[PDB]
């Protein structure tokens, strides 16, 4: 359903923009260790791909049918109109 | 001050989502049953049972503890108590039955650790 | 076979000319074509050109220009030799 | 098919010429174009040409200029050969 | 709301200029370890990307519709006017 998906993507966008903030500042986590002696390593975030994901999300939110505009699956090439 | 409390939580959540195994909760009275629980089973071999050092026979038993997620226990309606049993339904764990003995103090945001005893 | 060569060469040329450019991007197509002039109104679903443009592209978006190149074979001495073979049979000069 | 070739080649040429340059930047468009002369008044979202500007671009902003290349095929021996094939049927000389 | 997101971005920008400072001075924390042995390792900041993020934030603040100017999605290529 359109607006349920739009809210999904709004929450995901919140998380992604916070991640982008922390990433450019150098606060994006790549390793965590607890005093429990248990460890977690993460695949490093990439600024380009994360910005692009943010743009997908914002565009879907802007669109009438977010769940379709996110994937962009039925793409078609841009034609040109000449004067 | 910092976001470490959330980082730690997500870390523990991912550790569980990766290393957990399915289990079944059977309460002491066996009145209630809760299947498809996710627990982490920590087992270390121990040789115990000799009073002082009197020369009595030891038995081989484990020093073992089970990690739960608290969110799951609340979700599934599980009130863990002494005497309650955890059965490891994963294939190849021989349906090991683990008797909850006493709980470790909750330190941290995601998990609760119970010291248990193998019973079979 | 020389007819087939001429025609498939022409199809190849038209095809390579059709795709004037490519954008490779993990961006949505809707966004990328907007960067390129889709929806921009031309004064002082498809792109209305209005004079020259300078797109701003996010990093990771490679815009690759693909100008129409000259197709080989036809117009060259190769086609001349084929048509010369045929002329030899029809009793004609190549000219 | 020769006409389709000519026209799609011309479209290709025009498309290639419109995108005179491209910026690959993680900056916003409003900053990038302001660096390139957007909103700058000419004195001794449309950039006013006045003359011989030297933009300052932050590192990671790449300005790739894309000067208009010569589109091939048309005007070469290939298109001459196409028109020869046609004129042969029409009874005409290529000239 | 404009001034709401503008204050949000002023705050994010304060954090960002502070981090850019500590970064150029060689004080950006990439790794932390406590005597409790717990650890955090961060994806190291890149000076270019952090500068560009600062520029996004400053342009949004100075703008009349920050949330829209931050992402820049009302995007279009620059045209030219000739003498």
């Amino acid at each position: 359903t359109p607006e349920e998906c739009r809210a999904q993507y709004r929450l995901m966008l919140k998380e992604a923009m916070d991640a982008y903030h922390q990433l450019n500042l150098g606060g994006s986590v790549r390793v965590v260790v607890d005093q429990n002696s248990e460890r977690v390593e993460y695949t490093a975030a990439n600024r380009q791909s994360l910005w692009a994901y943010i743009v997908r999300l914002q565009n879907a939110i802007n669109s009438d049918n977010p769940c379709a505009a996110f994937m962009g699956l039925p793409s078609s090439p841009a034609g040109f109109l000449f004067p | 001050a910092s976001n470490f409390a959330a980082i730690k939580a997500k870390a523990r959540r991912d550790v569980h989502a990766s290393l957990s195994v399915p289990a079944r909760y059977e309460n002491y009275s066996q009145d209630v049953i809760v299947e498809d629980l996710s627990v982490r089973w920590h087992n270390k071999i121990a040789i115990m049972g000799d009073l002082e050092n009197g020369g009595y026979a030891n038995i081989v038993e484990g020093i073992e503890r089970i990690i739960f997620t608290r969110e799951e226990l609340a979700v599934k309606g599980v009130v863990l108590s002494e005497g309650d049993s955890i059965i490891m339904t994963a294939e190849g764990y021989e349906n090991a039955r683990l008797v909850l003995k006493t709980q470790e103090p909750i330190v941290g945001p995601v998990e609760v650790v119970w010291q248990v005893a193998r019973a079979d | 076979m020389t007819r087939n060569f001429q025609e498939v060469t022409l199809q190849n040329a038209i095809v390579n000319a059709t795709y004037a450019a490519a954008i490779e991007s993990e961006l949505p197509s809707d966004v990328v074509f907007n960067q390129m002039g889709m929806g921009q109104t031309p004064f002082g679903k498809n792109i209305a050109i209005d004079g020259a443009k300078i797109p701003h592209l996010f990093p990771g978006t490679k815009l690759k220009m693909q100008p129409a190149g000259t197709p080989g074979g036809v117009g060259t001495d190769y086609e001349e030799s084929l048509l010369r073979n045929i002329a030899a049979s029809l009793g004609l000069s190549y000219e």
